[PDB]
């Protein structure tokens, strides 16, 4: 029922200290597979997930040359970037790029990606109709412009309806238990007095997956996001995620509030009222 | 541009004294990706303190998970220390069971 | 699998 495959890439400069940081990693929806770094003792692409330890070995001496160049050109992307915005050699600059395929019901590719920031800001991004790129600014038009000379989105839509889904689907049979799982999270209130007319209720949700999830308060039937806080979900640890949603309610008004969760291992949406 | 990280300090699991558990430090939405977590009991670096891969969300800022094992009880108090150049000094939040 | 090729800026 529709699934991803997504790769991380980050390079940072570090004027003085060396070859910039190379950080890149691997995802299929929310689970984490692979990781290279350059600043491991020994640079190599490793398996961090169960399920792919099962590669042979020119899977692993393939991965870690196609992340070694990655890097190379990726930091020679860093010095094109110093002489696109006229930038001293001697500050550190990020570059950072997600690209990846969505694998639809039908066996066909529902969406592509290929998008790239500096320094934390837009770069340039393929669009949805992966044939055209959009630059951020000046400097990212020059690298519009010869990607387009060179018919890049095009060789890039040749990898994703390619080699992406094939071993996307490879990833997602070979970790069927794990990818193919959808965990429902363990729900309860919580009751928090603040002072003595107040009182905080705490929605709890904790190991589900993936991390897609909804959570919401309600008053008397009615959606409130009045004196609410809700927390960016949160990862386990383990492979699962949390995520809790708190509400200020005046002493006595407990039991008209209803908490509701959404999520995808749930067969039907729950409603949860504070059981002391 | 410069991103505040946020940070999120709490437990695997429910905690009950006494019950071995899973201390996490979730630091989110930063930029640049220098930055340093520890972790403290009763203010001072626990001993074994690891943390995942560096990734980033749509926003492009990145975020950590730093962690280890911990047996939560009454007496004793632990934290998470972050610090970052967006940050005058190390910012220090302390672990909630009710969070 | 990762991408082959890198574009250069």
């Amino acid at each position: 029922g529709s699934h991803s495959m997504k790769y991380f890439y980050t390079s940072v400069s570090r004027p003085g200290r060396g070859e910039p940081r190379f950080i890149s990693v691997g995802y299929v929806d929310d689970t984490q597979f692979v990781r290279f770094d350059s600043d491991a003792e020994s640079p190599r692409e490793e398996p961090r997930a169960p399920w792919v330890e099962q590669e042979g070995p020119e899977y692993w001496e393939e991965a870690t040359r196609r992340a070694k160049e990655a890097a190379q050109t990726h930091r020679e992307n860093l010095r094109t970037a110093l002489r696109y915005y006229n930038q001293s050699e001697a500050g550190s600059h990020t570059i950072q790029k997600m690209y990846g395929c969505d694998l639809g019901p039908d066996g066909r590719l529902l969406r592509g990606y290929h998008q790239s920031a500096y320094d934390g800001k837009d770069y340039i991004a393929l669009n949805g109709d992966l044939r055209s790129w959009t630059a951020a600014d000046m400097a990212a038009q020059n690298t519009q412009r010869k990607w387009e000379g060179n018919r890049y989105a095009e060789r890039f839509r040749a990898y994703l309806e390619g080699e992406c889904l094939e071993w996307l689907r490879r990833y997602l049979e070979n970790g069927k238990e794990t990818l193919q799982r959808a965990d429902p999270p363990k729900t309860h209130v919580t009751h928090h007095p603040v002072s003595d007319h107040e009182a905080t209720l705490r929605c709890w949700a904790l190991g589900f997956y993936p991390a897609e999830i909804t959570l919401t308060w309600q008053r008397d039937g009615e959606e409130q996001t009045q004196d609410t806080e809700f927390v960016e979900t949160r990862p386990g640890g383990d492979g699962t995620f949390q995520k809790w949603g708190a509400v200020v309610v005046p002493s006595g008004e407990e039991q008209r509030y209803t908490c509701h969760v959404q999520h995808e291992g749930l067969p039907e949406p729950l409603t949860l009222r504070w059981e002391p | 541009i410069q991103r505040t990280p946020k940070i999120q300090v709490y437990s695997r699991h429910p905690p009950e004294n006494g019950k071995p558990n899973f201390l996490n430090c979730y630091v989110s939405g930063f930029h640049p990706s220098d930055i340093e977590v520890d972790l403290l009991k009763n203010g001072e670096k626990m001993g074994k303190v690891e943390h995942s891969d560096l990734s980033f969300s749509k926003d492009w800022s990145f975020y950590l998970l730093y962690y280890t094992e911990f047996t939560p009880n009454e007496k004793d108090e632990y934290a998470c220390r972050v610090n970052h150049v967006t940050l005058s000094g190390p910012r220090t939040v302390k672990w909630d069971r009710d969070m | 699998i990762r991408y082959p090729k890198t574009f250069g800026w």
